């Protein structure tokens, strides 16, 4: 298991634990974090709650953008050059300790 | 037509539970996700100001009366191929009369 840390948009940072493999829309579901409408389409690639900005030295070794969730992306409030829809991103060794940010 | 009106209240939840996460329909609404709606029927597709469309909903120049409307909810990506509208559809005509129904209202 590894530890993540989520700047919520109120400024309070989200300390939790998830295992590897586990989407980040996951991490915030099963931890009952208390982001404000998060996961709203429950990972379908049909909302953009699930947007999270990450670390430069995460967001550039994530799996390649698909399509789809770059079509849900372009709608979020707040994109950076950093963002991505959480519901597609999966814990990796790497994200121990590592904080996102939500916009 | 092949459309007939419904029940704009219901249409009205309808709208809530399934379209409001993305849309506005009031006069002087902001674009979100997708672009506000008022003034909808009668234009075409692609033609609200400051928003972002694909290109897909523009060259497909839809002109947007009840009926067009109702084949468009019933599988938006099926008429608009490469629309990044992510909506399934509402395969049920009564939902899409209700909704059109307050559609047709609310955006006027
Ligand atoms: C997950 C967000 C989402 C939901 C839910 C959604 N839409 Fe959309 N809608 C969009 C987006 C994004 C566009 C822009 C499409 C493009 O540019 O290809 C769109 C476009 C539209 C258009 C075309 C507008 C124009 O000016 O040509 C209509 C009509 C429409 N939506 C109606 C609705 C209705 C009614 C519902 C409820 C059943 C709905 N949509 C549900 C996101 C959404
Ligand atoms: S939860 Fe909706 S796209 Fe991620």
């Amino acid at each position: 298991k590894i530890t993540v840390h989520f700047i919520n948009r109120d400024g309070e940072t989200l300390t939790t634990k998830g295992k590897i493999g586990d989407s980040l829309l996951d991490v915030v579901v099963q931890n009952n974090l208390d982001i404000d409408g998060f996961g709203a389409c429950e990972g379908t690639l049909a909302c953009s709650t699930c947007h999270l900005i990450f670390e430069q030295h995460i967001f550039e070794k994530l799996e390649a953008i698909t399509d789809e969730e770059n079509d849900m992306l372009d709608c979020a409030y707040g994109l950076t050059d950093r963002s991505r829809l959480g519901c597609q991103i999966s814990l990796t060794k790497a994200m121990d300790n590592m904080t996102v940010r939500v916009p | 037509t092949e459309f007939k009106a419904g029940s704009a209240k219901k249409g009205a939840t309808l709208f809530k539970t399934r379209c409001l996460q993305c849309h506005t329909v009031e006069k002087g609404g902001p674009h979100k996700c997708g672009p506000n709606l008022h003034g909808i029927f009668g234009r075409h597709s692609g033609q609200a100001e400051g928003y972002s469309y694909t290109d897909a909903n523009i060259k497909k120049n839809v002109l947007w009366d009840e009926n067009n409307m109702s084949e468009y909810l019933t599988n938006p990506k099926k008429y608009i191929p490469g629309t990044k509208m992510a909506f399934g559809g509402l395969k049920k005509e009564k939902d899409r009369n209700d909704l059109i129904t307050y559609l047709k209202k609310a955006t006027e």
